[PDB]
């Protein structure tokens, strides 16, 4: 996984043309949500929180890199 | 080296000791004491938020203090529901555990005779005992008198409880409502194969909706039906009530009416608690944000493990607004409260206003109905158009009034709807005047609160006193009831 | 492959241009900022339309003709409601910043049939970075000169709302060059040079996209621009502001401000103008600190591989992909987002149209009551005042929303709430005009309002010269027939 | 102060600030110190108590407070 | 391999812009808006416990 994403990221940063939007692809949404489960199992053992929304982050919205906060708290122009 | 994740997250599977038709709440307590303890929090009846809370005060009373009235009430309710059971008693909704206690204390059901005067269908969203009653009486159940089950029910053990929502064996989510099942089927959806996120709304949509009863010629007599075939907005439900009904009055052939207002003689629709239809296309619902997401949020009360809060109340009772604070983890509880109140304050203020102009509309139509001067050549046709608008305005404000979120569930819709209600009420006033060649104007001049004062006190008992039915001008449109002792005190017989 | 940690600071890049402290010519910024400039030029697009908005400068009162003349979503009553006021001559959908000076020089609201425009030089206040020189050159005395004086003393392309209006020419730091905004900031105890980045990403627009008024001769510096914000940002606040700051001597309106008097109803009126800032500040995005820049200037990588802020100020709804919104709303599809905007906009526009109908009815009610020949109520005078007052309040209320360019989106609840109140006021006027005439005016207020007071579709300064045309609408009898005169100014050319 | 110092909580180092100025994660998920000086019983989730008494439910804790208050007030 | 604990827990040290004898509450608001907003919650005067 590291060598594939790695290779694909080097390529995108050099020869390819990235968009205005950087979005997690299906595959990475999946390995992330699995890792949510990996560290926060015990909080969730008694509750069908897995069946409600597709991903944990559909509730824990800001664990997704604080997407809700104003642009100026996250981003500037390039040098 | 190995993993240390030796407990893997799995969706809980349940198998209870309970029989397939179990309905008694207390049978659920031994196997699920945590959810039960949470369920018992609904007994709290002392805490008010700003516009809501669990004190069952009279919603028309802005005069007397708590627990009788409150600073945010609608003084005009009784005027607007003249001649309809809601003019006797209508209080703030409280915890589920009180459903049958309050059902049997309400003056809306008659307690000065054997017959309640309302159909057994009133039991529909009160008790999971509805399943046996229907299985036993079939289509014949609905049309029976409500009082016929009054003494055949455990007030604590048979209120809205676990069986209303869960299968007593597997604890899977169930739709037990007849009328909701009726819609779901009419849409091609299977009520046993429904996606979870829909269920987490529909379970509440079992009861928190606008409903009506079939009249004798509309199908099964007194059956509950959700008027949803045209869509979920006020315009959609109003258009549904245009085509489904039994009115025979000239101008309104085929239309539905819950009652006719006896002052204005207007055929009225009654709206009730349309939480579902308000929520579904509101900023939250549109985006898959669910009743359960807010009113049954996860709470880490069992050590630090999540269980689902079964305390159905206001999210605003928790000063830390925790139900909101995963999705809005960047805002403070106070920020969120101020954004709720941003909507609530405008909505409530606009409501009172829309309600005043509706009283004025009724009053205008009343004066035009009785006018002795020269009428216009199109008087009759204009009286219809007038009454049509009284009816439309009232429905629109009822739609919002009767809704417990006070704008929040659907801010835009709520406000839009009150604005249109204003237009409709006023168009009626305009038409009532046109018809009387403006001869009624002189009687519509002041503040509406002087000419038609709000009716603070009205119940089946007072409607017996001939002296009392003289104290207000609108009381002349009602009959004086016959002298009767109280026959039903709660569940016992006097 | 790489080894030092990211910075929590978020340091904005620093610049040192070759430009002088007072550089204002747009094309001087070009060679040093080609990517932003390129983006700035995208405001030249003037053909793309959204549902309620766009970049075609159609006549906002024309639901009759097709584009570019009119549009299916327009306010047919505008000219009736602004009778006797310059906005009755011409009023077009706003377009890109690069057109501002051209469109200023083309508008019929400024008199072009005389030497004097009949309007104050303050009109330039939000059109050009030439404002700075002009204010430095004439001080307090600038504002009260005629507007036409500078008409030919400006370069239409090089001196429009460009970089210098927002950026210090040397360092490129965000800057506030507006005098009226500086005045407000100072009155709050804030330092315009020392404001946080996030606040500035809104305030830079806050320089122009606001409700404003000019001082009348006894209110301070004559014709100086002021924002009525001392009472708060809402309609109710702004209206309370105007109860206490003003020059009216008319009985029952003493001390109150008015932009003009309606010739038909004799109501001392307020004009509202584009309060995007006042609307956005306590709406669901603004209250959360999402700035105009977040939406109207979101980051774009289009060029090369380096992200700059888009300087294409236009409708965020032009973009099929809603790329801007989705920096935040990444879980939502573009079509979902469009649908939620429309939710607000359809409601708001529909309601607005209703409120204007009733505003017109009010004006007509009060007009009727003014000329009423039958037995008047004992309280005729007080009633007629209370009635005029409501026509006034009712108009300001809808105007607040109508003039606002988001069609309710920036603040859904303020918009709809405000519109509802507009309605109540306008109607109250009618009721009082009726009370005062013991209802003898009812007979003239019966039908659909579009057959009683037909929408005024056409009206400009040239047509007001024709006495035949001036007999074309019942309401034209309250306006003078303008002296026959030749066109003096054509854009920047004297004739 | 003088009541608290030798009470079951004070005697064990349990402080006014521990209860009346408990940590609350109101700034994202970061702790700040509550400067809302009031009754701990206004928060239906009794969160101030619920690290030290994480094995008891808010309602259990409320009933144990009232166990003392009701006798005391009546006496 | 390296640690990922790049932010180490430290006891906060404060240095305000305020003069040594400042007593005005409103002067504390700009530097500590969070504690302040929390302090303002004491204006609530409608809730009774038991
Ligand atoms: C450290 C090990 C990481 C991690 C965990 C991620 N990256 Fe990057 N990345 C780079 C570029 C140019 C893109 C855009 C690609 C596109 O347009 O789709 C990305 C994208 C990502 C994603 C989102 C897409 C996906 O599903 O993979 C994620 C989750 C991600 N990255 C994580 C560029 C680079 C780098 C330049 C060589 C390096 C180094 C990294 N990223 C490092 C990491
Ligand atoms: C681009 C033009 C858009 C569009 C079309 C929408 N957004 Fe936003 N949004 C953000 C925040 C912080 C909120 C409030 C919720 C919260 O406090 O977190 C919202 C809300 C909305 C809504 C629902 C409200 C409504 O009145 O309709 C809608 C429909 C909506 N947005 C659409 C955050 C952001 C941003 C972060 C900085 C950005 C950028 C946008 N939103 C942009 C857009
Ligand atoms: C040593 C420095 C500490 C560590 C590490 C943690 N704590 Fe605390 N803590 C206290 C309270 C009153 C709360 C409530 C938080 C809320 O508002 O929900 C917390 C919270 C935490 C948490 C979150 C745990 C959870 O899921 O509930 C963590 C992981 C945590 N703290 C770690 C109280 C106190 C306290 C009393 C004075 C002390 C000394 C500490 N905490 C110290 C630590
Ligand atoms: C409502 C939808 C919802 C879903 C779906 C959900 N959560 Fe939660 N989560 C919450 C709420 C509400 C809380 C607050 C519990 C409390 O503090 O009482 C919470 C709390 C937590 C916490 C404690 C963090 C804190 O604030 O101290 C963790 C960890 C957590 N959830 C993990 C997960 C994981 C992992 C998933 C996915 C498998 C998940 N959650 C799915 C709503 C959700
Ligand atoms: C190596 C990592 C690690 C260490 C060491 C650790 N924790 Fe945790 N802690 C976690 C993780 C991961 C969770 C969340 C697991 C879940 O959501 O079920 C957690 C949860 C918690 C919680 C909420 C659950 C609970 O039982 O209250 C508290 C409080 C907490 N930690 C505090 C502590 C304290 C105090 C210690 C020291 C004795 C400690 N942690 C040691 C990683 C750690
Ligand atoms: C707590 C877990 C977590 C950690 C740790 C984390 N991220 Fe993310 N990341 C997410 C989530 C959640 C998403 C969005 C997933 C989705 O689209 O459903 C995401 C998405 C992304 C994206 C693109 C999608 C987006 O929304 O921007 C990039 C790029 C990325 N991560 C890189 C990183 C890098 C680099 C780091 C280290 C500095 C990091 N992440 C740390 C949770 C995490
Ligand atoms: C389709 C569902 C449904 C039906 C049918 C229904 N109700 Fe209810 N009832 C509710 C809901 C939901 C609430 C709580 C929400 C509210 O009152 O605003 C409620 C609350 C009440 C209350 C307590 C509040 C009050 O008014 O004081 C009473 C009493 C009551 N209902 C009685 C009745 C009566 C009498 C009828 C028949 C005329 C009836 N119900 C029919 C759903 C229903
Ligand atoms: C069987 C019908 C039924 C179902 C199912 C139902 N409700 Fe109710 N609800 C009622 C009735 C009846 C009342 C009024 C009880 C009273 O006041 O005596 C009520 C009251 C309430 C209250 C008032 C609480 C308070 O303390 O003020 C809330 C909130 C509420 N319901 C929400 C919900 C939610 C959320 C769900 C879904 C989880 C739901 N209801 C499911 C019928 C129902
Ligand atoms: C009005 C509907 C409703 C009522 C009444 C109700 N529940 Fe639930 N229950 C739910 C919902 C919704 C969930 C969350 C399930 C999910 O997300 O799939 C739930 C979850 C549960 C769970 C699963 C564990 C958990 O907390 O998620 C149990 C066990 C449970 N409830 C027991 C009960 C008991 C016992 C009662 C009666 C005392 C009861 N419920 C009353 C709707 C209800
Ligand atoms: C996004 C969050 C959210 C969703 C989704 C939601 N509610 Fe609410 N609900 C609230 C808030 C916030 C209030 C207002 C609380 C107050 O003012 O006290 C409220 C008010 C209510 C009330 C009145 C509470 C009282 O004290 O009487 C009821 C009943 C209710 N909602 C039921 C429902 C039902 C049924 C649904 C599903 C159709 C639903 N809610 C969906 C958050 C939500
Ligand atoms: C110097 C004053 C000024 C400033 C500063 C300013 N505006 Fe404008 N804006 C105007 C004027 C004047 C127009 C009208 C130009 C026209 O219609 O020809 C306009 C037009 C617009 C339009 C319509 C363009 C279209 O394509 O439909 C948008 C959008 C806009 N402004 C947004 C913004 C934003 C966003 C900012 C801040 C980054 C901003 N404005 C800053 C004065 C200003
Ligand atoms: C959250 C996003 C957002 C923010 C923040 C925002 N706007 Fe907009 N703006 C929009 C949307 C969406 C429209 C509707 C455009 C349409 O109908 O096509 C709009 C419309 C406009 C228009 C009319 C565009 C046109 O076609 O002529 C102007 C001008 C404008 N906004 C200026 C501003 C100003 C000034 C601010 C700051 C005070 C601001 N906006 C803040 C998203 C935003
Ligand atoms: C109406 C206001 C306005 C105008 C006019 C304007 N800018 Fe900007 N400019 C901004 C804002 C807001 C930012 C974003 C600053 C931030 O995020 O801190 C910005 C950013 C920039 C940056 C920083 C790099 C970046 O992309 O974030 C440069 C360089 C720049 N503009 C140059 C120009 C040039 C060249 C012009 C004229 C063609 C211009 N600006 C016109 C408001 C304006
Ligand atoms: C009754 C005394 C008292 C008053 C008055 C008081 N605080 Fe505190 N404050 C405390 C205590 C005790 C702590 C934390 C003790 C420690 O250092 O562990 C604290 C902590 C803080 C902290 C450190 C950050 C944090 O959340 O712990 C700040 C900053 C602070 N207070 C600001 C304020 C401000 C601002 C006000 C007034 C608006 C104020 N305090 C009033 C007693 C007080
Ligand atoms: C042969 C293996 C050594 C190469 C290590 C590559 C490191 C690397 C580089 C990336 O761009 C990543 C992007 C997303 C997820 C993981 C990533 N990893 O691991
Ligand atoms: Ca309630
Ligand atoms: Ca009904
Ligand atoms: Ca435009
Ligand atoms: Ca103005």
């Amino acid at each position: 996984f590291k060598a594939i994403a790695g290779a694909r990221d080097v390529y995108m940063n050099t020869l390819g043309h990235p968009g205005d939007l950087i979005l997690a692809g299906m595959e990475t949404k999946e390995v992330v949500n699995a890792n949510c489960k990996a560290c926060h199992t015990m909080t969730n053992v008694e509750v069908a929180s897995m069946e409600a929304k597709k991903y944990c982050t559909d509730c824990h919205r800001n664990v997704q890199h604080m997407r809700m906060k104003p642009i100026s708290t996250r981003e500037v122009a390039d040098e | 080296g190995c993993s240390d994740v030796s407990t893997e997250l799995k969706t809980p599977v349940y198998k209870t000791k309970l029989t397939a038709e179990e309905i008694r709440n207390s049978a659920f307590k031994p196997e699920f004491p945590k959810q039960y303890a949470s369920y018992e929090r609904n007994d709290e009846t002392t805490v008010m938020t700003e516009y809501k809370g669990s004190v069952p005060f009279n919603k028309n009373d802005n005069v007397n203090p708590l627990p009788e009235g409150y600073r945010h009430a609608q003084p005009y309710l009784k005027n607007l529901w003249l001649g309809y059971p809601f003019m006797y008693e209508y209080r703030e909704a409280r915890g589920h555990t009180y459903a049958i206690q309050d059902f049997l204390h309400i003056d809306r059901i008659n307690r000065y005779a054997e017959k309640g005067g309302l159909p057994a269908t009133c039991w529909n969203c009160k008790t999971p005992k509805m399943m046996e009653w229907v299985k036993e009486s079939g289509d014949g159940f609905w049309a029976k008198d409500v009082n016929e089950f009054r003494d055949k029910i455990d007030m604590k053990d048979h209120t809205i409880g676990c069986a209303t929502c869960h299968d007593p064996q597997t604890m899977e989510l169930r739709i037990t409502s007849v009328p909701l099942t009726d819609y779901l089927v009419s849409q091609g959806k299977d009520p046993k194969k429904l996606p979870r996120n829909e269920m987490r709304a529909l379970v509440c949509g079992q009861c928190h909706v606008e409903y009506y009863f079939n009249g004798p010629t509309m199908g099964v007599n007194k059956k509950p039906v959700f008027p949803w075939a045209e869509g979920f907005d006020p315009a959609d439900m109003y258009r549904y009530y245009d085509k489904h009904g039994d009115l025979q009055v000239k101008g309104f052939e085929g239309k539905f009416a819950d009652w006719t207002h006896p002052a204005s003689k207007t055929p009225m629709i009654k709206a009730q608690h349309p939480e579902y239809e308000t929520w579904i296309n509101g900023t939250h619902g549109a985006a898959g944000v669910t009743c359960a997401d807010c009113h049954m949020s996860y709470t880490r009360s069992d050590d630090k493990k999540k269980i689902s809060s079964h305390w159905w109340t206001s999210p605003m009772k928790d000063p830390e607004m925790r139900a909101c604070r995963q999705c809005h983890s960047d805002k403070t509880p106070d920020y969120l409260k101020s954004r709720v109140l941003f909507t609530q304050k405008r909505t409530f203020d606009l409501l009172l206003a829309a309600q005043e102009v509706s009283v004025k509309a009724h009053e205008a139509v009343r004066l035009a109905n009785e006018y002795q001067g020269a009428k216009a050549a199109g008087y009759d046709d204009l009286m219809i158009q007038a009454r049509e608008m009284v009816r439309k305005g009232q429905f629109f404000w009822d739609y919002v009034s009767a809704e417990n979120s006070v704008g929040f569930h659907n801010p835009a819709k709520a406000l839009d709807t009150l604005a249109q209600s204003q237009q409709f009420s006023q168009k009626a006033i305009d038409l009532a005047m046109e018809a009387t060649q403006y001869g009624i104007g002189k009687d519509l001049s002041g503040d509406i609160k002087t000419i038609v004062p709000p009716i603070l006190k009205m119940n089946r008992k007072l409607q017996q006193d001939p002296e009392f039915m003289k104290t207000h001008k609108w009381f002349q449109y009602l009959p004086v009831l016959p002298k009767a002792d109280q026959v039903w005190d709660g569940q016992k017989r006097l």
